[PDB]
Formats: structure tokens, C-alpha cells, sequence
């Protein structure tokens, strides 16, 4: 229980979140995504995904500096006759490859999608529109979206949701950064990547879909540098 | 001044030397470190992390996610192997690009035990027993469960538990093996077989996937740092 | 069997080439001085080794190997050359000519190397403005604000890895004959601490970021039931 | 009368030539870089001294004597050359061109030698994967198995004496004039231990093994009853 | 956060170029020897740094970087040159020819530098006749007296900053070929004490005094209500 | 003499080095310092002095 | 630095010298020795072994 919100667990690097506001930092439920047979994966950025969550987003945009750990709870239930496996990875500094011949050309509005996040692709497509480039991420699942083999992503803090065994995953991420505190609007400290390690299947049904829900609670929150409100440009 | 005599090796630059040099920014006030999570002291700590094995490197599967999945079915029992692996953790293409293999490709000599974990990703209604075997080198590679049973092995009941670990203990004539394909320092064979068949009830998927992970044990060590073949510049 | 050679110190205890700076000694198509922005991302081997981790602290040892040659046969002889390598920290004035006043280097550290001498060498401590170096930065230098026109900074680019440049020239007045020189820069991290291991790069590097363009199919073909 | 000079240490306390590696400094019939596989069996004297015994342990000291010359008279002058000697342990990528990326030597030990300097020198410890070096190996790397076609490895060949190679190049960009260089490698075992003495070689060596082809009648004629 | 790098010692702990003395090695339009009066006011960077203060004491370290070149192509070869740098304190006889007796330097300190050697270096203590050096002197050397014709000394000029000169020549007898050499002088104050801080120079220097002639509008335009 | 080996960086001139050198005027009798007012030990002491800001940087 | 004077014999390579040199593979973990039979410490130990004399060195 954290605040008025209530409900194996993995503590990233064995380090519980710690201090170097209090009401605002509680469990928030993002929009549900649909796991299909042909799904490739999903990603979110923290604190970006929580930027429109009650008082936590207000504190994000009213302060120059902020820091927080997180507790991420992935929820996905199915029957005993379903099969499939998900890998949930927490990546510090989760930089994703772009889609253009120009290096680092992804624009701010696409790098910070919010609680909807983005999806991995099965292959790499190069954006050719030069007059109006998309300037979006093109994260390939087997390259883990950053030019590394997804099979080695298990070096990151992670959990596995095997449908025959468990239906939930819990990751406790401490604040990780080269600084004690940073700008929450400039920098995403954590990334969450969910990849289907084993494809979803249900007997004699090429139609089954099951929901995945993420609930994220910021922890050990600190804010500093109160000023007027930041209003980032949107697309 | 003091009489001195210049020995051979004077004025050479050895890139592996350990010498003092003058500081180009004296009296710099260095930023103190903070307690960042996830500090690493030894590269072996990374080799001791389980990473998924790209076992299914077929023409249509390599360089996709399908290369990580090995398919089982509920067909009748057979003695044909499910998977066959060479115990060459740095030169076998299926182990070379795991975290363990990537670390090994920066060194010339390796020794120590290995850990292979297998995760069954079928329905909860599926049952079956599998045999996982390691054969030390020297004989022909086992092609049936009869030959595989003679080596080290474990029996995995998926119904009882969804993940099973087999430790391959260090057994070598030499004190270290080379990180390349070499007959004199060959490692052996890892094989998987059906002990019984996989059984499912009705209204259940009849095909399912297993996944493989490999890591090093606490007795693992490497020697003779060297450049890798996994990165090149054009 | 100890793990002495797999410690983080031993893993990085090598001088790795990071740059080949080319200069010419000629009368003023030539380049009488060169500016190299200090980075380890011009090469691949050291970059891949470093990007096993997210954060790092270390001192740096720089070694300079200098080679030179005549451009034309029997065009004449030359006297032994002296090279100036001046560190220009971010903000210091940047030379615009071979002979401009900036080379007086009253406050900039400078190194004078005589050709034929053993490679030059200096050491610097950990100079990061943050508590550690960032190999990866998932953010922007500017947040674009509503009202601003079409805060457009590049993704991942931040001044936390801005360390200035090296300006390299030949101090000698120009010979009647043309001479070409190359200075190879070798980096060795020392007293290394690292944090947050990452999977190693699997496809060719493309730019200073994590973008990929080519060689996306690294793994070969291997039968499932073949040893 | 003590036996200080006949100890195993004193018997081997000499730098013996084991290789002459030839390289050229020329514009790209020439060889801009050379690969030498590390062995003591290219020469005879040190090999015969070592093969008095079956097994040995020791550290090795390598010394490099570099000489160079012009190929043509009055063809022009050249600036002092720098040579790179890179150790390539077995498995490391092998250079294929003078300028390929492998020369960045991020993890390979490398030595940069300036011509005219005293011969270069490094030391290495006992690096055998077994508990001792094998001067003789009576076996095969592979046992051929029934079912295999016509495990065909060479007799006596084993990876227990595979120590990598040395890649040698001239770092300088190529002069207008052609230059030829030779690097002589001198080995000195140190802290030597030896086991299982053998009779010394009596006939000319033929290959890396114990095979003999010629000079099989070494002893001269001498009357039985003649002093 | 300590202030170790902003101490007065650290602020001046750099070798700053103060002079480029040019000499020629030629048969007697040429200059076979050069006289340089010792001062830090030929350059700007060190002068501006020093003129943050009114008074100073320190020892001085002088470093000499010597470069040379042929004047004509394929005109011939030359043997390695030796340079003489003789300190001539005020009052000592000043050389008038390359070969005059003064170069015997029986009492003058002298330095002989061999070309290709590392830059020459000497140290001197605080040598001021007053208790400190004066960066600024608001007075005259002579007071003009009634009765005197039209005591006319220059404003600010005093013998409290008269330290002699350096006479530089090439010791070698003149080659058949013409050679040109430049000696760069680098000053480093050591054990520095300073008094009476002053505002830094804002406009270009004009002469050894505080006079200004040009560039009198340094500051740019910036709106009052614009960030 | 004593066996020595010249490491890389020999014969270089680093303008930020801190080495000893021979004295060109030995036995010089240095003038002692006096107690001058206004001594400075750190450049930050100058940065801690208030100075007027040219705020109105308009064209005129 | 420290005043030094290079004596004759500097920069020579004597193949019988006994000098230190830098290690090209630092921190190598050396395989320990085992107790192999037949160790030799002195070449005279080999000269103290009886070997057959080729006494009858005639043409045939
Ligand atoms: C006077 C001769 C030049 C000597 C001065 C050399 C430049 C000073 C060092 C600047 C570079 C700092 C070290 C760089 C660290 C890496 O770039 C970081 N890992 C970046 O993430
Ligand atoms: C960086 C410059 C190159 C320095 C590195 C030299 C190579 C390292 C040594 C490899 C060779 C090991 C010593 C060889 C021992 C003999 O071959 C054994 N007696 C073979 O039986
Ligand atoms: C024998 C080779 C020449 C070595 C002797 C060098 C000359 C001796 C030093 C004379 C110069 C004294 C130091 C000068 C101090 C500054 O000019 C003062 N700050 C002036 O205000």
C-alpha cells in the first residue's frame, strides 16, 4: 500500500528507493494495451508516462528539478488453457533508435508519448519523406530498439510473466542517474519494455486477445525549484 | 649528474604499460562520486547473468524473435533429439552472442562450470518429462536418448516446475579452453530428448515453446584479454 | 583461479586509438592546423567496450604517436619538426589561423612535441560536471515550450560530454618542401568505476547515438539439431 | 669448483634469434604488413637447446632489433619511421590490410617503436594452458571415429603450443621512396624449470616435428685402435 | 567544493609565450644575432592576467622552444645547429657582431642549446630592486626642474622594470645554405604573491603603458527587457 | 651507470608541468618582502566584490 | 628533473644482460605448476648419466 492506493517482486540492483510530493506519489493506472498473437511489444518512459497523473504531473511541471523511484506492477491474467510469456524489462537511459538517415533526429513530442507509450516493430523501416519527416522512433524488437540483441536484455532488471505460472510482475526501480537530481521534463530516467518472449496462443482460436495493465507508483519523490508552470509543446 | 645507463626498451610505447605521466590540469577540484545503483567490479559478474540463447538459428528464424523459441508438440514419444548444442561458449554461433559469449570473445582462455536453464512456456494443462544431457568430449555426438542417457543428465518434469537448470561442471584435460573452435580443447555436447511425450487435454494448444538461458557459475574465470571479432569498422 | 584479469580496471587497461589528426607543414589546399573535438565515438572498439555500462568514472591517459613524411621524392630535405597540441576547453577562443594569437596559450594547457621523441603522454583526472560520465542520455538539452516556433535540440545530445578540443599545428616555419604529419591519439581509462551493465552493441554503429542503419542481420544460420 | 654456469637458468640465459620479420614502407609486389606466428622452431640453436627436455615452464623476454634501408640510390630522403608490433592472441581478428580497423588495438597489446631507438623489449609470464609447455606431444588433436569419412588431424599437432601471432607494420604514411625493414626477434626464457631430459638432436631438423630426411650419417670415421 | 584552482599560484601556473626571437645562420640582409629586451608586454594574454593586480613578487621560469628551417629547396644539407642565449643584465656590454668578444660570457649567464633537444629551461628568483614588481607606476624617472631647458622623461617609465636582455646567436660557423630559426620564450611565474587588485583591461593594449587608441566600444547591444 | 628506461612522454614540454630547473643566477640575495596592503590569495576574492552591471546596453 | 649523466654502454643490447622490462600481459593468472617426475636443475646432471660410446667408427 502506497497512499490511498493498494495493490515475484524484484528490487532493481538490490537497492530500494531512497531520498537524497507525498500525496501526489501513489499508484496510477495507465491505459490498458491488448496482447494479440501478432503483437511485437510495448514501451514507456518514466517519468514521461506519468506526466498527466493528478498532482504528480503538476509537481513535475511546476519544479525545475525532480527525482523519484518507481514501483511498476504489470497485470495480465488468462486461463489455464492459455499459453504465452512476457518479458518486462526496466532499462536505465533507454535510448531508442530513430527512423531517418539523420542521427538523433527524433523530435521531443515523439520521444515523450505519455501513458500510451509506443510499440516495437518486427523489422526496420526507413522514413523517406524528406519534406515532412516523421522524426519518430523505429525500435526493432529483436534489436531491443537500440542495436543490441534482445536475448541479452535480461542483464537489465526484469521479470517474466509466464501465463502457466503467474499473472503479474512487480519491479521496484530506485532513482538511477549520473546526478543526484535532474530535470524531469528534459530527461527520462527509466524505460519499460514489454516483449512477448513466447507468443500468445489459445486452443483452436486465431482470435484470442488479452489485456495488459500497468500500474506505476512514484516513490521517494523530491521536487525543488518552484517557478511558473512548464507547458511543453505538443504535436 | 647521476651516472645512468639506458637499457633496451627505452623510448618505446607499449599500450599495456603502467607508467606515471604529468597532469595536464593541475589542482582540478574533482566532483565526488555518488552511490549509484548497479556498480560492477568484474566482467565475470556480467557473465554470471542468465541471457536467452538464440537456439533456433534457421534460415527463416535467425535475426528475429523466433530464433529464441524451440517448439515442442504433443506427438508420440520418439528418441530423436529436440536440440543439440556444442559446449563451445565463445565459438558456437548459438552461444557466441549471449552475454557470456560476448564477454568470452574479449578473452583467449576460459575455465569453469556453466549453467543452462530451460523455461517451458505452454499451458498449465500440459504435462511431460524431458531429458537434458551433457556428454563430455571424445566420443561421437549422441544421436538418440540411449546414448545421451550414458552421460551426465537431469530429468525435467514440466508439470512439476516450468524452469529447470542443468549445471555442466568443468571437465577438461587442459586447465583452460580456448575461446575459438579447437579440437584439442573441445567441450562436449548438450542434448535434449523426450523422456515421456508431452500430453495435453482437449481444447488446449498442442504446440508450445521452450526458451534457453545460459550463464557462468561462480568458479568461472578468463585470461589473456584480446580484441573481439564481433565489432568492425569500415 | 582468480579473476584478476577480468576486473573492470584490467578490462580497460589498454591504450586505444580514438583519433588520427592530420596536419601539414607547407607554405600558405593544405591544412596548417587541425581541430579535433575530444571523443571516443570516432572509433568502435573502445566505444563498444565502454558501452557495456551506463555510467562511468575514471581518469584518462592520452598518448600521442606522431608520424610524418615527405610528399615528393628528392624535393629536398627538412629540419626536425616541432608540433604544438593545445587543449581548448569549451569556451576558450578557437584558433582560426596557423599564426593567430591564441597559440600563445597563456592559460590553455599545451604540449610541444619534438619529432623522433617517444610518443607524448599526459594524464587528466575525472573532469565530468556530473558525478559520473553518461554513455547514454535519454533526454534533450532543451524542452520545447508551447508558444515556441517549429527548443529543437537533438535527441540525446547534452553538454555533459563536452570536453573541448585539441588544436594541432607544426610550430616550425614552413619548409620549402611539403610535409604531412599524422598524430594518433590513444586513450587509457584509469581507476575505473562503472555502473548499470548493458547488452553489447550487436550491429554497426551509426552516428554518436544508438541509431542503426545497416548490418541488422548479424547472426548466422545454424541447424537446431546440429552440434 | 661450483656448477653455477651449468644451472638450467644459466644455460638458457641468452637472447636467441627466432625470427626475421620483413616489412616494407611503400605506396600501395610489396608487403605493407607481416604476420609471424610465434614459435621457436623457425631456428635451430634455441630449439635444440630446449629439446634437451620434454617439459618446461618459464617466462619469456622478447627483444626486437629493427634495421631498415633505402632500396634505390639517390632516390630521395625519408623521415624517421615508426613501427607497430601488435600481439594477436588466438581468436582475435587478424589484420587484412595496412589500414584496417584492427590496428586500433583497443584490447590487443601493442608496441610502437621509433627507428634509431634501442631495441624494443617486453616480458610475458608462463602462458601455457597446461601446467607446462610440451616440447613433444605423442598424440593427435582429434581421434578419428568409426563412421567418419576418410578426424584427420596431423600427428603431434595440438593447440597447447598456439600462442597467437605478431602483426608488424610501418605506422608512417608511405614515403615517395621505397624503404625495407627487418625486425629480428630474440627470445630469452627466464625462471626456467625443465623435466624429462632427452638425447639431443643428432640430424638436421625437418619440420616442426621430429621427422628427419637428410644428413642421417653424422658421425665421422675413426679407427678403433687409433687415439 | 574547494578553491584550489583559483589560488593565485594556480591562476599563473602556465607557461605563456612572451617573445619570438628570430635568428639566421648564413654567411655575412640577414641577422646573425638578435637582442630581445626582457618583458611580458610584447604579448597580451599574460599581460592582462598580471595586470589584474598592482604589485607582485614571484620567481620566473623561462622555457625556450627552438624551431628552424631551410630557406631554399634542395639547396643542400646542414649539420645540427647549436644556439647560444646569453643574458645581458643592464650595464653589461652588448654584442655588436656575431663574433665579438662579448660572447665569451665569462660573467654573463649563458645557455647552449642543441637543436632537436627538449626545449631549454632555466629559473630565476625574484630579482626586483624594489620589494615588489610594479605593474603600474604613476610617476616619472626625472622631475624637470626650473632652469632646465625644454628632465623630460616619459610618463610611467622607470628603471624598476629594467631586467636586461637576451642575445641569441647560432654558434655554428655558417653553412653554405641559409637557415632560419625562431626561439619562442615561455614565462611561468612561481611562488606568486600579488597586491591591490585592479579591473581587467577592457580595450586593446596600445604601448607599454595604459594608453588606448582603438576598439573603445567593447560591449555589444542587448535590450534591457530581453533575457 | 644505473639502469634506466625512458618512458613515453620523455623530452616533451607540457606548459602545465611542475618540474625543477637549474638557477641561472645562483647565490642571488633576494630583496625581502614588505607588508603591502591589499594582498590577494584567491581570484574568487575578486569575484566576491560587487561591481556595477551594465544593464542598459541599448544602441545609444 | 633529477640530474643524470648517460654513461657509455647506454642504448646497447647485450644478449647476455639481465634487466627488467614491462609486462605485455598484466594481471595474467598463471597456471600453477604440478609435481612432474624427472625435474633437472643442472646440465651436469645429464652429463652424469652413462651413455653408450660409439667406439667402432669404421667405414662399414
Ligand atoms: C596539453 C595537451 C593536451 C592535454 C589535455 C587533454 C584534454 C583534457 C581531457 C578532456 C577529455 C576528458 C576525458 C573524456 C572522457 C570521455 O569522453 C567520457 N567517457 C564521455 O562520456
Ligand atoms: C605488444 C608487443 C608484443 C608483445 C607480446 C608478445 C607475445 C606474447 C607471448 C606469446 C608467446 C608465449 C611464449 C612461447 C613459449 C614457447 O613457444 C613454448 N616453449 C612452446 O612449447
Ligand atoms: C642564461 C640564459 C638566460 C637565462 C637568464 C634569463 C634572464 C633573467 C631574468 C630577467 C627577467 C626577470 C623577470 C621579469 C619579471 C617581470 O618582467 C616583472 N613582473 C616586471 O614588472
Amino acid at each position: 500500500t502506497l497512499g490511498n492506493s493498494t495493490i515475484n517482486s524484484v528490487v532493481a540492483y538490490g537497492r530500494w528507493p531512497e531520498y537524497i510530493a507525498v500525496a501526489a506519489c501513489r499508484f496510477y493506472t495507465l491505459d490498458t494495451v491488448t496482447w494479440r498473437k501478432e503483437s511485437r511489444g510495448w514501451w514507456w518512459k518514466l517519468p514521461d508516462a506519468l506526466k498527466d497523473m493528478g498532482l504528480f504531473g503538476q509537481n513535475m511541471f511546476y519544479h525545475y528539478l525532480g527525482r523519484a523511484g518507481y514501483t511498476v506492477h504489470v497485470q495480465c491474467n488468462a486461463s489455464k488453457f492459455h499459453q504465452g510469456a512476457l518479458g518486462v524489462f526496466a532499462v536505465p537511459e533507454m535510448c531508442l533508435a530513430g527512423d531517418s538517415t539523420t542521427h538523433m533526429f527524433t523530435k521531443y513530442e515523439n520521444a515523450n508519448p505519455g501513458e500510451k507509450g509506443g510499440e516495437f516493430k518486427g523489422s526496420f523501416t526507413l522514413d523517406t519523406n524528406a519534406t515532412n519527416p516523421a522524426r519518430n522512433f523505429c525500435p526493432v524488437d529483436y534489436l531491443f530498439g537500440s542495436g543490441v540483441l534482445a536475448g541479452n536484455a535480461f542483464v537489465y532488471p526484469h521479470q517474466i510473466i509466464n501465463l502457466r505460472t503467474n499473472n503479474c510482475a512487480t519491479l521496484v526501480l530506485p532513482y538511477v542517474n549520473s546526478l543526484s537530481i535532474d530535470s524531469m521534463t528534459k530527461h527520462n530516467n527509466w524505460g519499460i519494455a514489454i516483449l512477448p518472449l513466447a507468443p500468445l496462443d489459445f486452443a483452436t482460436e486465431s482470435s484470442t486477445e488479452i489485456p495488459i495493465t500497468l500500474t506505476i507508483a512514484p516513490m521517494c519523490c523530491e521536487f525543488n525549484g518552484l517557478r511558473n508552470i512548464t507547458v511543453p509543446r505538443t504535436q | 649528474g647521476l651516472p645512468v645507463l639506458n637499457t633496451p626498451g627505452s623510448n618505446q610505447y607499449l599500450t599495456a604499460d603502467n607508467y606515471q605521466s604529468p597532469c595536464a590540469i593541475p589542482e582540478f577540484d574533482v566532483t565526488p562520486p555518488i552511490d549509484i545503483p548497479g556498480e560492477v567490479r568484474n566482467m565475470m559478474e556480467l557473465a554470471e547473468i542468465d541471457t536467452m540463447i538464440p537456439l533456433n538459428l534457421t534460415n527463416q528464424r535467425k535475426n528475429t524473435m523466433d530464433m529464441y523459441r524451440v517448439e515442442l508438440n504433443d506427438a508420440a514419444h520418439s528418441d530423436t533429439p529436440i536440440l543439440c548444442l556444442s559446449l563451445s561458449p565463445a565459438s558456437d554461433p548459438r552461444l557466441a552472442h549471449t552475454m557470456l559469449g560476448e564477454i568470452l570473445n574479449y578473452y583467449t582462455h576460459w575455465a569453469g562450470s556453466l549453467k543452462f536453464t530451460f523455461l517451458f512456456c505452454g499451458s498449465m494443462m500440459a504435462t511431460g518429462k524431458l531429458l537434458v544431457s551433457y556428454a563430455p568430449p571424445g566420443a561421437e555426438a549422441p544421436k538418440s536418448r540411449k546414448e545421451a542417457m550414458l552421460g551426465t543428465h537431469v530429468i525435467w518434469d514440466i508439470g512439476l516446475q516450468s524452469s529447470c537448470t542443468m549445471v555442466v561442471p568443468w571437465i577438461s584435460n587442459t586447465t583452460y579452453r580456448l575461446t575459438i573452435n579447437d579440437s584439442f580443447t573441445e567441450g562436449g555436447y548438450i542434448s535434449m530428448f523426450y523422456q515421456t511425450r508431452v500430453v495435453v487435454p482437449l481444447s488446449t494448444p498442442r504446440k508450445m515453446d521452450i526458451l534457453g538461458f545460459v550463464s557462468a557459475c561462480n568458479d568461472f574465470s578468463v585470461r589473456l584479454l584480446r580484441d573481439t571479432t564481433h565489432i568492425s569498422q569500415e | 583461479r582468480t579473476r584478476s584479469e577480468s576486473t573492470v580496471e584490467s578490462f580497460f587497461a589498454r591504450g586505444a586509438c580514438v583519433a588520427i589528426i592530420e596536419v601539414d607543414n607547407d607554405a600558405p589546399a593544405s591544412k596548417l592546423f587541425s581541430i579535433w573535438k575530444i571523443t571516443y565515438k570516432d572509433t568502435v572498439q573502445l566505444r563498444r567496450k565502454l558501452e557495456f555500462f551506463t555510467y562511468s568514472r575514471f581518469d584518462m591517459e592520452l598518448t600521442f604517436v606522431v608520424t610524418s613524411n615527405y610528399t615528393d621524392a628528392n624535393n629536398g630535405h627538412a629540419l626536425n619538426q616541432v608540433y604544438q597540441i593545445m587543449y581548448i576547453p569549451p569556451g576558450a577562443p578557437i584558433p582560426g589561423k596557423w599564426n593567430d594569437y591564441t597559440w600563445q596559450t597563456s592559460s590553455n594547457p599545451s604540449l610541444f612535441y619534438t619529432y623522433g621523441a617517444p610518443p607524448a603522454r599526459i594524464s587528466v583526472p575525472y573532469v565530468g560536471i556530473a558525478n559520473a560520465y553518461s554513455h547514454f542520455y535519454d533526454g534533450f538539452a532543451k524542452v520545447p515550450l508551447a508558444g515556441q516556433a517549429s527548443g529543437d535540440s537533438l535527441y540525446g545530445a547534452a553538454s555533459l560530454n563536452d570536453f573541448g578540443s585539441l588544436a594541432v599545428r607544426v610550430v616550425n616555419d614552413h619548409n620549402p618542401t611539403k610535409l604531412t604529419s599524422k598524430i594518433r591519439v590513444y586513450m587509457k581509462p584509469k581507476h575505473v568505476r562503472v555502473w548499470c551493465p548493458r547488452p553489447p552493441r550487436a550491429v554497426p554503429y551509426y552516428g554518436p547515438g544508438v541509431d542503426y542503419k545497416d548490418g541488422l542481420a548479424p547472426l548466422p544460420e545454424k541447424g537446431l539439431t546440429t552440434y
